[PDB]
């Protein structure tokens, strides 16, 4: 299964969930691989990639090379293709390349029909470009990760998810009153709001400078905990 | 509809059913933008 | 003076501090216009504008109008031109109207020339579109807006930010052990970090779903106080164009 | 006008105990 997670804003943790959610499909006995379709380029760093590691699908097909050399194994069951590093020049001009990397969709099309991998993980930048839009084509199922905060309750109401999107909370937190009082709201109102949510947990925080998904950072984290209740739900609805 | 085929909506909300949980009856009359969302 | 308000990633507090700041200088007896370069057009939210009114500048432009008539006014010495709601279809396509929008540039560069306020707030988008560099380039100073964690820590090591830009902390609270790591290692190698920063705090959550900027929703507020703060600091430091 | 932010890591202060705690943040700062 291809399963696309994406923010509904920036910063709600999608890159660490989707780090954390192969992890996790890992441990129950899956093949997994994880793309990561930012042109920041994050997703490499839960992975012990060196930051001077520059390679990437992305920064393959943009200097005329093979996507398919760019990934990079970090256990027997589960594979990473980071985007790659861009430029200053081509981070401030991103009309010059979002056109460019149509191959991507193709290229994954033939490793989805191959049945190479039980699930391929793609973590979306927040933004409406070609290449965002045509991954999304790809994905079987999506993820749209909120916090539940004002901002995100407004977004809900004026913003497009892809269509049979699920919602998944990240972040919660103690000592909010206005974030339960949206949160209780949304139990009664939010049709596709995911069982489970996923606490503001220091495990989150510390396995990315620890550069390691939060399962294999601490396996026994509440949040590697919430992580795995996640994938067995995935298993069973998204398969 | 982005041209396979993605299609975009708005999240599935509905309403209907907030008058019943009276704590949801006061958060709505503490934070005016929820009310304005729910009515 | 126009200041340039960006987030170095989503979701960092840019929005609320723009507002925030905008009541805060108004609160000093300045005449300021705040503007939501943002397609969210979600600034506009902390100033008591119904959801359902989706006129803006750029609503405006796209819909062949003036967007000279697409401003509200606050108070008397603070006013709002919202960026106006854009439908589904246009949303899901940037590069149809990223580019129909560079003339808000000399409709801001007259605005500026006049002297009719002496702040624009210009809150700005984490992207790099055109209109989003155009207006960049009116401004006159820059505050680059982060949180305290190891993705803002990647990013102020790899992305580029406005020149001449400062960096402000936002949503900051003691007791994450890697958090203090990475803010002891800012104040001693950060150049550009500004001397103060805004602390965690419920008013700045709550003021949004109130539907006010943080100081007028509890002047009292740790928050507001900081706000203020960097309200003083700009008049002392963000004056000249 | 677009640059990288203005950091040094000449002389590093108790942060030679954060950087060998974290990786990532030692990974920087040796570069
Ligand atoms: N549940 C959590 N508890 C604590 N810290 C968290 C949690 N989730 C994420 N974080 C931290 O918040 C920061 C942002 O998370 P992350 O990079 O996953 O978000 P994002 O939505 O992918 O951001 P971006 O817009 O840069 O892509 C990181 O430093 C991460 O370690
Ligand atoms: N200092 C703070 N303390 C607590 N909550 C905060 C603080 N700053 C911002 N928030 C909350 O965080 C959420 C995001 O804030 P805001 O909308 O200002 O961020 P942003 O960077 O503009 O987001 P976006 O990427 O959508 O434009 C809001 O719910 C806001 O109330
Ligand atoms: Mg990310
Ligand atoms: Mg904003």
């Amino acid at each position: 299964a291809v399963l696309g997670l994406q923010g509904v804003r920036g910063g709600v943790g999608t890159t660490t969930i989707t780090a954390a959610l192969a992890w996790s499909l890992q441990m129950l006995g899956e093949n997994v691989l994880v793309v990561d379709a930012c042109p920041d380029n994050l997703l490499r760093l839960s992975f012990n990639v060196d930051f001077t590691h520059r390679q990437g699908w992305a920064r393959a097909m943009l200097d005329g090379q093979d996507w398919r050399d760019a990934g990079l194994r970090y256990t027997s069951q589960l594979d990473l293709l980071p985007f790659g590093q861009l430029s200053i020049e081509e981070q401030e001009n991103p009309q010059h390349w979002q056109t460019r990397l149509s191959d991507i969709c193709s290229g994954l099309q033939q490793l989805k029909a191959s049945g190479r991998y039980q699930w391929i993980l793609i973590d979306l930048p927040r933004d409406a470009s070609q290449i965002t839009h045509q991954l999304l084509s790809l994905c079987d199922h999506s993820l749209a990760i909120v916090n539940v905060d004002a901002n995100c309750h407004i977004r809900l109401h004026q913003q497009a998810l892809p269509d049979g999107a699920h919602i998944l909370i990240n972040n919660f937190r103690i000592g909010s009153q206005v974030q339960d009082d949206i949160y209780q709201l949304w139990l009664q109102s939010q049709r596709r709001l995911l069982p489970m949510l996923i606490h503001r947990d220091e495990a989150m925080a510390e396995c990315l400078a620890a550069k390691q998904p939060v399962g294999e950072y601490r396996s026994d984290a509440l949040a590697a905990e919430e992580i795995l209740t996640l994938a067995n739900w995935c298993l069973l609805n998204y398969s | 509809i982005f041209q396979l085929k993605q299609a975009f909506s708005l999240p599935d909300i509905d309403y209907a059913d907030i008058s019943q949980r009276e704590q949801l009856a006061a958060a709505l009359k503490r934070w005016p933008l929820l009310a304005e969302f729910a009515q």
